[PDB]
C-alpha cells in the first residue's frame, strides 16, 4: 500500500486565504516565529492580493454557478470568483483556450450572479 | 491554481511520538515529509489540512516503528498550461519579467511583452514600450496567460514557469481599459 | 489466546527494539536492565500494546 487519490475538488483564492490564516494561527499559538514556510507565506501574499469577495459569499457564488449551469465544472467556476470579470471580454479571454464559448447571455447572466 | 486533495497514504509513526493520539502523530509527519515539496502530477503541497481515518498500526520486522494506512486532506497548488494568471511583477530582468503567480513565480519574456518593441531601461531598472510609452515596473499589477511549465525536482525553487502577455484580452489593467475603449469605439462607429 | 513460541519471540523482540528507541516503559524496571529484559519484564507481566493478527 502506497500513495493513492481518493478525491480531488478545487477552490477559490479565499477558501485558501482562510485556510492560510488558520494555519498562521495554529502555528502563532504554538510560538512558532515564522507561522509558514517562506513558500506557504508568498502563497498566502499572492492569495490576500485577490482575495476580493469573502470566504462564505465566495462559496455561495460558487455553487450559484454551479445551480445555473451545467457545462462548466468546479474549476471554471473558482477561477471565474478568482477573476471577478466585468464584462464579455475577461470571461472571453477566460475560457478562449477553454473547449467551450458560452453564449454572451449566459456571460450577463454570470456578471449578474457575480453582482448578487 | 489551488484546490484540495484527498490522499490515502501510509504513515511510519516513531516510537518517540507513541504516547499522542495517532491523528495528531501522522498529521505532524505529514508536515515534515509532503509540506514545502512540488510534485509532478499535483503542483505544490502547501498545507495538509487534516486527516479523517487513520488505521491500526502495522510492525513490519527491521525498524518497529508502526505502518498506519491515513486519508488526509492537502492543499495543493496546480499551475495548469495555457490558462489565465492574475498577478503582481515581483522583480524584472533584461531577459524576462518575473510575474508572482501564488506559492511560485512566473516569468514573462521580453519577447512575450509587447507586440511593440520593448527596451529594458537601466534608469529605474524597468521595461517601457518603444511607441505605446508603457511601462513596467517592480509592483505593477498585469494579467498574464501561463504558456510553459517545467519541473526538474520536488523542490519549487528549482522548478520554472514562463508565462506570454501580447496575446489579446492580457496586459496591464490599463491597457486592458484602453483596449476596451477601443473596441468600444470601433463598436460606435 | 495462546501465544506460540514464535508470536513471543516476534512481539518481545519488537517491543523491545521500540523500547531501544525511546518508547517509554509500561512497568517500573530496575536500573541497569538491557531492552531486551524490560520486553521481557514486559510481556511476563503481561502488558502487551502489540497484538497479534491470524488468518
Amino acid at each position: 500500500i502506497g500513495r493513492g487519490k481518493l478525491g480531488e475538488k478545487y477552490i477559490t483564492i479565499a477558501e485558501a486565504k482562510e485556510l492560510l490564516l488558520k494555519r498562521r494561527e495554529e502555528e502563532v499559538k504554538a510560538g512558532i516565529e515564522e507561522p509558514l514556510y517562506y513558500e506557504a507565506r508568498l502563497a498566502l501574499e499572492h492569495a490576500e492580493r485577490f482575495a476580493k469577495l469573502p470566504a462564505d459569499k465566495a462559496k455561495e457564488a460558487v455553487e450559484e454557478l454551479m445551480n445555473a449551469f451545467e457545462w462548466m465544472s468546479d474549476r471554471i467556476a473558482c477561477k471565474i470568483v478568482d477573476i471577478m470579470p466585468e464584462d464579455s471580454m475577461d470571461l472571453r479571454v477566460i475560457f478562449a483556450k477553454e473547449e467551450y464559448q458560452p453564449t454572451q447571455e449566459e456571460m450577463k447572466q454570470i456578471l449578474d450572479i457575480l453582482d448578487k | 491554481m489551488y484546490k484540495i486533495v484527498t490522499v490515502k497514504d501510509v504513515v511510519r509513526i516513531p516510537p518517540t511520538m507513541f504516547t499522542m493520539d495517532p491523528k495528531e502523530a501522522a498529521k505532524i509527519i505529514l508536515r515534515e515529509t509532503y509540506e514545502g515539496t512540488y510534485d509532478k502530477d499535483e503542483g505544490v503541497i502547501l498545507s495538509i489540512l487534516e486527516v479523517k481515518d487513520i488505521k491500526d498500526g502495522i510492525i513490519i520486522p527491521g525498524d518497529g516503528a508502526t505502518y498506519h494506512e491515513v486519508v488526509f486532506d492537502v492543499l495543493v497548488w496546480e499551475p495548469k498550461i495555457h490558462e489565465v494568471v492574475e498577478g503582481y511583477v515581483a522583480d524584472v530582468m533584461p531577459f524576462g519579467a518575473f510575474i508572482r503567480i501564488g506559492p511560485i513565480d512566473g516569468l514573462v519574456h521580453i519577447s512575450q511583452l509587447m507586440d511593440d518593441y520593448v527596451v529594458y531601461d537601466e534608469r529605474n531598472k524597468q521595461f517601457v514600450g518603444k511607441e505605446k510609452k508603457y511601462l513596467l515596473k517592480i509592483g505593477d499589477l498585469v494579467r498574464a496567460r501561463i504558456i510553459n511549465i517545467s519541473a526538474k525536482s520536488k523542490v519549487i525553487r528549482e522548478n520554472r514557469i514562463g508565462l506570454t502577455m501580447r496575446q489579446p484580452g492580457l496586459g496591464k489593467f490599463e491597457w486592458i481599459e484602453k483596449e476596451k475603449k477601443k473596441e468600444k469605439e470601433e463598436g460606435k462607429k | 489466546f495462546k501465544y506460540t513460541r514464535f508470536e513471543k519471540a516476534r512481539i518481545i523482540g519488537a517491543r523491545a527494539l521500540q523500547i531501544s528507541m525511546g518508547a517509554p516503559v509500561l512497568i517500573d524496571v530496575p536500573p541497569g536492565i538491557t531492552p531486551l529484559e524490560a520486553a521481557i519484564l514486559e510481556f511476563e507481566k503481561g502488558v502487551i500494546p502489540i497484538t497479534v493478527i491470524r488468518p
